[PDB]
This record gives structure tokens, C-alpha cells and sequence, in this order.
């Protein structure tokens, strides 16, 4: 009984960790996408420059 | 489509599970009440048995 | 009892789904990161080729 009582806190922590990890992964994905978009815009600008 | 289904099912199943546990808990509560009632009536039955044993001891002494 | 068994199993399933969403986000993030590295490499290559 005591085993399940104290280990339930551990289960709660595992759920919270999975939620936070998913949140952080989505945030880092958004940051990576933003930086990729800006790099793409700079690459097209420099390609136009090179063509000229 | 799959994810929405998964959430819908998880929510409604969780509600059904909670209702099922409450039904088991109330049945256990009724069994607990009956258990206490049986404890008191077993006490009364033991009192009746000791009184019957006393009556039998008197009968044995009378003969 | 039996309800506890099935509820815990559904929870197990929810946790796997959460890890699945995290893994999907991380895979998309890895794809975006590979695109960003390729774009940065092309960008530096373009900048020095333009200078030349």
C-alpha cells in the first residue's frame, strides 16, 4: 500500500515530465522553423544578388 | 482524426471508470455496514449462548 | 479491481501517445534543423563565391 502511495508521486512526475518535454520540443521546433525561414529569405536575397 | 478519437475515448472511458469504481465503493460500504451489524448481532448471539450455558448448568445441578 | 486494471492500461496508452507526439515533434524539428544547416552552408558558400 505504501509502495503504491509513494510511487504514485513518481507516476505524476513522469506524466508532468512527458508534458513538459513535449512543450519544450514544440517550442524548439518553432524556433528552428523561424530561423530556417529567415535563413531561406537571406539565401534567396543573396541568390538574386549573385545573379545580378 | 486518430488523435481526436483518442482524446474522446480517453475522456469518456475515464468517466465510465470513475463511475464503476464508485459503484464498487458503495457496494463495499454496504458490506461494511452489514459487517458492523453482524458484529453486534454476533455479540448478542454469544450473550444468548452464555445465558443458555448458565441455564444448562442450573439444570445439571438440579439433578 | 478490474476497472483499476483497464484504467491503468488506458493511462499507459495515453502516456505512449504523449511520447508519440513528442517524437513526432522532435522528428519534424530534426528535419527543420537539417534544412537550416543545409541553408546556412549554402549561404556561406554563396557569400564567398559572391565575394570572389
Amino acid at each position: 500500500m505504501d509502495a503504491i502511495k509513494k510511487k504514485m508521486q513518481m507516476l505524476k512526475l513522469d506524466k508532468e515530465n512527458a508534458l513538459d518535454r513535449a512543450e519544450q520540443a514544440e517550442a524548439d521546433k518553432k524556433a528552428a522553423e523561424d530561423r530556417s525561414k529567415q535563413l531561406e529569405d537571406e539565401l534567396v536575397s543573396l541568390q538574386k544578388k549573385l545573379k545580378g | 482524426d486518430i488523435h481526436r478519437k483518442r482524446m474522446e475515448k480517453d475522456l469518456n472511458e475515464l468517466q465510465a471508470l470513475i463511475e464503476a469504481h464508485f459503484e464498487n465503493r458503495k457496494k463495499e460500504e454496504e458490506e461494511l455496514v452489514s459487517l458492523k451489524d453482524r458484529i453486534e448481532r454476533r455479540r448478542a448471539e454469544r450473550a444468548e449462548q452464555q445465558r443458555i450455558r448458565n441455564e444448562r448448568e442450573k439444570e445439571r445441578q438440579n439433578r
